[PDB]
């Protein structure tokens, strides 16, 4: 949100996309490491660890790969202006010339 | 000396044609996540602990 | 005015994939040529709709398939 916050002022569209670009990259490394090395817990004897690693291992790759790669960007992008209420915004800035 | 390079960048390209999918058709890619969010939702509120 | 106009669309494309605004002519097409995907051809019309203001519709995309198409559309509009 504050990497999307920064890049808004050239319009709402191309500030997604370059959100986008530039820290969901990031953020998705981040996830897939900590996700699989909680992973590795599966293969533990014990039960309880296991069961923690596996719950926590497959709830990061859900929320990195779906929840928060497709939807709230999505639903930003679909709010458009009203995303940012109570401050005003413009959903795209004024024409430039050629 | 030179040991923080970048190399072989394939990661912001893909990432940027992903945000293009997303901000051109929001409609149906929110609808297909909570498609999948309800999936996994359904199953909730049979569970039981030992 | 459709110099400016590939100015325009050069510096954009440079942007998204990195191709130099030198080598980008009005005589050559996108995909079998400078190798642009459909979404990059989507990223390349969104970002051109939300700097400068000129919308292209969906399904309007395919039917253009080179620079001097693009512009043609452009300055018809």
């Amino acid at each position: 949100v504050a990497r999307l916050k920064e890049e808004i002022h050239a319009g709402i569209n191309t500030g997604i996309i370059r959100a986008m670009g530039g820290s969901g990259s990031v953020v998705t490394a981040a996830g897939l490491v900590f996700a699989f090395t909680m992973m590795s817990f599966a293969v533990s004897e014990l039960t309880v660890m296991a069961q923690v690693g596996t719950t926590i291992g497959m709830g990061l790759l859900f929320d990195t790969l779906i929840v928060r790669s497709f939807m709230t960007p999505s639903i930003a992008a679909l709010l458009g202006k009203w995303f940012w209420w109570p401050q005003v915004v413009r959903q795209r800035p004024i024409p430039q010339p050629w | 000396g030179k040991l923080l390079e970048p190399k072989r960048m394939a990661r912001v390209r893909g990432w940027r044609k992903v945000g293009a999918a997303i901000v051109r058709w929001p409609g149906p890619i929110l609808v297909g996540a909570v498609a999948l969010a309800l999936v996994g939702l359904l199953t909730l509120p049979g569970y039981r602990t030992n | 005015t459709q110099e400016e106009i590939i100015a325009g669309l050069a510096e954009i494309i440079e942007e998204v994939t990195g191709i130099e605004p030198s080598e980008v002519t009005p005589e050559k097409s996108f995909v079998d040529d400078l190798d642009i995907d459909s979404l990059s051809m989507v990223e390349i019309a969104v970002q051109t709709e939300d700097k400068y203001g000129v919308k292209i519709p969906d399904e309007d995309l395919a039917g253009l398939r080179t620079v001097g198409d693009v512009v043609a559309y452009i300055q018809k509009l």
